[PDB]
RNA sequence: UGGAGAGUUUGAUCCUGGCUCAGGGUGAACGCUGGCGGCGUGCCUAAGACAUGCAAGUCGUGCGGGCCGCGGGGUUUUACUCCGUGGUCAGCGGCGGACGGGUGAGUAACGCGUGGGUGACCUACCCGGAAGAGGGGGACAACCCGGGGAAACUCGGGCUAAUCCCCCAUGUGGACCCGCCCCUUGGGGUGUGUCCAAAGGGCUUUGCCCGCUUCCGGAUGGGCCCGCGUCCCAUCAGCUAGUUGGUGGGGUAAUGGCCCACCAAGGCGACGACGGGUAGCCGGUCUGAGAGGAUGGCCGGCCACAGGGGCACUGAGACACGGGCCCCACUCCUACGGGAGGCAGCAGUUAGGAAUCUUCCGCAAUGGGCGCAAGCCUGACGGAGCGACGCCGCUUGGAGGAAGAAGCCCUUCGGGGUGUAAACUCCUGAACCCGGGACGAAACCCCCGACGAGGGGACUGACGGUACCGGGGUAAUAGCGCCGGCCAACUCCGUGCCAGCAGCCGCGGUAAUACGGAGGGCGCGAGCGUUACCCGGAUUCACUGGGCGUAAAGGGCGUGUAGGCGGCCUGGGGCGUCCCAUGUGAAAGACCACGGCUCAACCGUGGGGGAGCGUGGGAUACGCUCAGGCUAGACG
């Protein structure tokens, strides 16, 4: 006895398991990356910080990861991961982050 | 978008219009940014249509978007016109 | 309402034989020229000294009556006039002579104030050449009230500009029998009306 | 213009807080008389820099924390701490009227 | 351009003092009465419960299909299959469903008002500017097959398209770490490193249109923060454990103790915390000479809520009225396993109540959503209906008409009154009867031009055969309250402290201007009264503007805390105070002027305003503060 507004309602749930996906990815990579930069190794984490970083842009293509919040936790992964290689040095491979 | 378009001020069976600067999510008599015209569409008075052209030139140039009466309105009072 | 029904009562009750009949009142018929004590079974006793609200409201009725104009229209004209600037009691009179009713009786297009009234109610009065039919039409300086051409035929109008010729009217009034009008030159002066009223009477009724 | 108000330290207990109060004058609404009123304000001293007594100015800033939202612009003038005794002796005040 | 008082304590008086009345107002109700129209207005109670219909959709110019039908092909026929086309149905996809509409529950709070902050932020669509769109890949519905269930519906397998999703590339640019520079909270620039772009469709078809992507700016809308203002009770005096702060994190578009770890012991309060009660707040509205009091209905702004409670998803935006989930109460279906539902949208039903409307017409106008457009949707809205609920206009006749009919009421029996009132005479013509008959409606669109400017053309009226105009044309609703004083209006009879009246004083027990009726009179009039409530008078909570010897009221006295108040002279500051300039003070309303409906109510246009607060500059007499000095107060 209701309206077809029903369809908006089905499209949400798909959204919510494309983004549940992405999200569930990003800070998975994230936590990764950070345990190779509290082991020292350099090369690796770097490695996946790239990926991570890659992920978070491309969620933020679309209206999953938007606004800047992306830039946030760009940030939060560099910062972090910089700061650990600063406790055991020779940051290898050299990829995302800055000379 | 903000939109130019009429309000309704007369009474019942007594239209008067005033041409207006206000965003389109809000109701047709409500807090409008401008009063930029007004419109008299029974012809009481010999002055039953005025405009001011300069703001309404300003207001199209800065993204407003005239309804088809309001645009006819303005375009009786030479907003438009380029010769 | 109008009040409608006995006038010459009137006439006897306030005092001041009115005019409200318009003839009749000056001929030894008004029951004013005869019987000058107020209507009722104890009008011809000895009256006691009334009080300052008998007098005021006495004076207001008797400003009233003169007009025939009801107590809303009545206050309604009165707080006007007190709003707007200068004399109170003389402005209300030239509002309450500005009456089309009124001045359709002064222009001498009816013999009382009550014929006048449905002279205009009946669409007979035209205003600047279109037709009014409210008595309570205020009418400005320069207006000028005309005979209907289609009433131009009327045996009342007839009668009663008949007798208009080598009357004279009043100094704020033109009249043109010929084409059956006249002209609202001005607002009467208090000195223009001889009305036999206080104003400050009627004024001080309304302070209370 | 961020609002700039001048008032007493009267306590430095906390970290990098300092509680400032702060005075008024002002006739009264109805009855004309030049009343005066006072407000204790929770500001930002990010060096432990000023201590009681001191009179300071503060300044409207980006909310620190719940209650503290001002930070200490500059000193007017250094501890006098007689209005500090006047505020603690109105607070030693309440404890005589309970029961 | 503004201010009235009166009745009532006494045998009489002056005062104090309360009560009452005259005034204005209402989303009103009730009684009696009730003719017309215009404009407004109409669940104040149960934020109780709701049958039924409608109220939010729209795009075939994003994409592939099913069903029904037609036409033309490949074929000699059949089978099978291809193309075009019409209708219909949902699906996938985009935009809208966060607006508009309702209501006042809850909230004493940065909720609202007002003035600021954001170097701590976001903004779909819209406008301006710079650049770009290369190649490849994949999935889920529709659909086909099967299963479970009474139903709601649900599960599994398989095929497929896209403006659906993904990968790589291009890096105008942007994002991030780090460094430098400017700037000063997270603002702006710069370098290396790394990371991030896109979608196609339509034709009048190789050129345009609707779009897409990245970035900067505008505009609009909003988030958060701060100063000041915002009811009653102190028969609520102490409150607080995320409490106050820090560090580091999580989270958001963004600050934050918002949340979480660890550390510190703080934070608030008689300048009224905490608690209780009440209540959306404002522009305004009513009243008032003003100050002030009262109030927040209609209309406009902000807030909050969507049976009660909690919660996230999707999204530029929601903690989402007509979306989703869970708990509770309720109603309905039920094969008893389980499901469906949410008028405080329009109208209507029912309950409660003293009381509040039509299950109406229309997409024509204005506004909104989608669409290139045509157009579709819109119980927003424009109208009509009902209700003297309010305001305004108007009618129930006009003129003549006896020293005065009758009836009725008084009476000194002479007469007086109802009263020119009536009947009557002449006159106009409310209603009605005909005919004409609108404004509101010119745009979108089409054609020319260049899809621009400009010109031209055509369609479209719910109200409604309404308004209005012309002709014809009948004397044709009046009621309600009061008549002792306040307070305008008096006699007769009946009644006999009876029956009754009464706002206050008070009237009635034999001859009542007070009861009841009559005649007469007074006041208003399609109204008149009553009740309720608000302000008024009331200088009766006294800032303007009161009091305390005996009228209500000096604390039993002291010491003294906070607080309030502060002699004379000079100087610094300029907080109070004052001045100038400037910003702000939405509209509506209020005031003034002109104008539009024949007037008015109603409405339009223009004018003038204004405290407060922000900013810049200035003044220093007084109050304030700091420094110094004096001795008349005070102390020794
Ligand atoms: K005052
Ligand atoms: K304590
Ligand atoms: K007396
Ligand atoms: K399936
Ligand atoms: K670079
Ligand atoms: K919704
Ligand atoms: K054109
Ligand atoms: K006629
Ligand atoms: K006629
Ligand atoms: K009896
Ligand atoms: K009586
Ligand atoms: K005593
Ligand atoms: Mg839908
Ligand atoms: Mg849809
Ligand atoms: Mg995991
Ligand atoms: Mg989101
Ligand atoms: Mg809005
Ligand atoms: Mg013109
Ligand atoms: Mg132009
Ligand atoms: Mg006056
Ligand atoms: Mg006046
Ligand atoms: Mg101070
Ligand atoms: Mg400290
Ligand atoms: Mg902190
Ligand atoms: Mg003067
Ligand atoms: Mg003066
Ligand atoms: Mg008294
Ligand atoms: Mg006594
Ligand atoms: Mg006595
Ligand atoms: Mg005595
Ligand atoms: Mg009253
Ligand atoms: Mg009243
Ligand atoms: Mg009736
Ligand atoms: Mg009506
Ligand atoms: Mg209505
Ligand atoms: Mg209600
Ligand atoms: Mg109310
Ligand atoms: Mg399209
Ligand atoms: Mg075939
Ligand atoms: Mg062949
Ligand atoms: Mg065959
Ligand atoms: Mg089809
Ligand atoms: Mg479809
Ligand atoms: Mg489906
Ligand atoms: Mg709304
Ligand atoms: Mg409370
Ligand atoms: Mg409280
Ligand atoms: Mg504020
Ligand atoms: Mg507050
Ligand atoms: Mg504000
Ligand atoms: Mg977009
Ligand atoms: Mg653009
Ligand atoms: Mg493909
Ligand atoms: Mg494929
Ligand atoms: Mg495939
Ligand atoms: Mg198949
Ligand atoms: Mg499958
Ligand atoms: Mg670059
Ligand atoms: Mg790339
Ligand atoms: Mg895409
Ligand atoms: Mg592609
Ligand atoms: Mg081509
Ligand atoms: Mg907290
Ligand atoms: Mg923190
Ligand atoms: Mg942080
Ligand atoms: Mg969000
Ligand atoms: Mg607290
Ligand atoms: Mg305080
Ligand atoms: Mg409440
Ligand atoms: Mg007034
Ligand atoms: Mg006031
Ligand atoms: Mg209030
Ligand atoms: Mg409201
Ligand atoms: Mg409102
Ligand atoms: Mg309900
Ligand atoms: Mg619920
Ligand atoms: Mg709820
Ligand atoms: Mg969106
Ligand atoms: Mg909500
Ligand atoms: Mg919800
Ligand atoms: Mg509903
Ligand atoms: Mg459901
Ligand atoms: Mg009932
Ligand atoms: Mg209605
Ligand atoms: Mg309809
Ligand atoms: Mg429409
Ligand atoms: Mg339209
Ligand atoms: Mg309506
Ligand atoms: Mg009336
Ligand atoms: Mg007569
Ligand atoms: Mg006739
Ligand atoms: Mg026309
Ligand atoms: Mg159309
Ligand atoms: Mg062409
Ligand atoms: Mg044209
Ligand atoms: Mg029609
Ligand atoms: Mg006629
Ligand atoms: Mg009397
Ligand atoms: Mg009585
Ligand atoms: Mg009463
Ligand atoms: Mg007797
Ligand atoms: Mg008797
Ligand atoms: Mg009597
Ligand atoms: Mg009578
Ligand atoms: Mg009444
Ligand atoms: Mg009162
Ligand atoms: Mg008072
Ligand atoms: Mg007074
Ligand atoms: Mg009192
Ligand atoms: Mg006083
Ligand atoms: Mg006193
Ligand atoms: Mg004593
Ligand atoms: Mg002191
Ligand atoms: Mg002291
Ligand atoms: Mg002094
Ligand atoms: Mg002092
Ligand atoms: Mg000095
Ligand atoms: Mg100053
Ligand atoms: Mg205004
Ligand atoms: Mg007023
Ligand atoms: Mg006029
Ligand atoms: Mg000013
Ligand atoms: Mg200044
Ligand atoms: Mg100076
Ligand atoms: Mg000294
Ligand atoms: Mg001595
Ligand atoms: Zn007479």
């Amino acid at each position: 006895r209701n309206l077809s507004a029903l369809k908006r309602h089905r499209q949400s749930l798909k959204r919510r398991l494309r983004n549940k996906a992405k999200k569930s990815a990003i800070k998975t990579l994230s936590k990764k990356a950070i345990q190779l930069a509290q082991e020292g190794k350099a090369e690796e984490a770097l490695k996946i910080m790239r990926k991570a970083e890659s992920l978070i842009d491309k969620a933020a293509k679309g209206s999953t990861l938007h606004k800047n919040a992306a830039a946030r936790r760009k940030s939060r992964l560099m910062r972090k991961v910089r700061q650990l290689l600063e406790a055991a040095g020779a940051p290898l491979i050299g990829g995302g982050l800055s000379a | 978008m903000v939109k130019i378009r009429l309000a309704r001020f007369g009474s019942k069976h007594n239209p008067h219009y005033r041409i207006v600067v206000t965003d389109a999510r809000r109701k047709r008599d409500g807090k409008y940014i401008e009063k930029i015209g007004y419109y008299d569409p029974r012809k009481t008075t010999p002055d039953w249509l005025k405009v001011d052209v300069e703001r309404a030139r300003y207001w199209l140039s800065v993204g407003a978007q005239p309804t088809d009466t309001a645009r006819r309105l303005l375009r009786q009072a030479g907003v438009f016109r380029q010769e | 309402g109008r009040y409608i029904g006995p006038v010459c009562r009137l006439c006897r009750r306030e005092g001041v034989k009115l005019y409200l009949k318009g003839e009749r009142c000056y001929s030894p018929k008004c029951a004013m020229e005869r019987r000058p004590y107020p209507p009722g079974q104890h009008g011809q006793k000895r009256a006691r000294r009334p009080s300052d609200y008998a007098v005021r409201l006495r004076e207001k009725q008797k400003l009233r009556r003169i007009y025939g104009i009801s107590e809303r229209q009545f206050r309604n004209l009165f707080e006007e006039a007190s709003k707007k600037k200068g004399v109170t009691g003389s402005v209300f009179l030239g509002l309450l002579e500005s009456r089309l009713d009124n001045v359709v009786y002064r222009l001498g297009f009816a013999v009382s104030r009550r014929q006048a009234r449905q002279l205009v109610r009946h669409g007979h009065i035209t205003v600047n050449g279109r037709r009014v039919d409210l008595p309570s039409y205020r009418v400005r300086p320069g207006d000028e009230i005309a005979v209907a051409e289609k009433s131009r035929n009327l045996e009342l109008i007839r009668q009663n500009l008949e007798a208009m010729k080598g009357r004279k009217v009043g100094p704020w009034l033109s009249l043109d029998v010929e084409g059956m009008k006249g002209k609202f030159l001005r607002l009467p002066d208090r000195e223009d009306l001889a009305l036999p009223v206080n104003e400050q009477l009627v004024i001080e009724f309304y302070s209370r | 213009p961020k609002k700039v108000l001048t008032g007493v330290v009267v306590s430095d207990k906390m970290q990098k807080t300092v509680t400032v109060l702060v005075e008024r004058q002002f006739p009264h609404p109805l009855y004309g008389k030049v009343i005066k009123r006072s407000k204790k304000y929770l500001a930002h001293d990010p060096e432990e820099k000023y201590k009681l007594g001191d009179v300071v100015e503060i300044i409207e800033s980006r909310p620190i924390s719940k209650r503290k939202r001002f930070r200490v612009l500059r000193l007017v003038e250094s501890g006098r701490m007689d209005l500090v005794e006047k505020y603690l002796i109105r607070r030693q005040n309440y404890e005589s009227l309970s029961k």
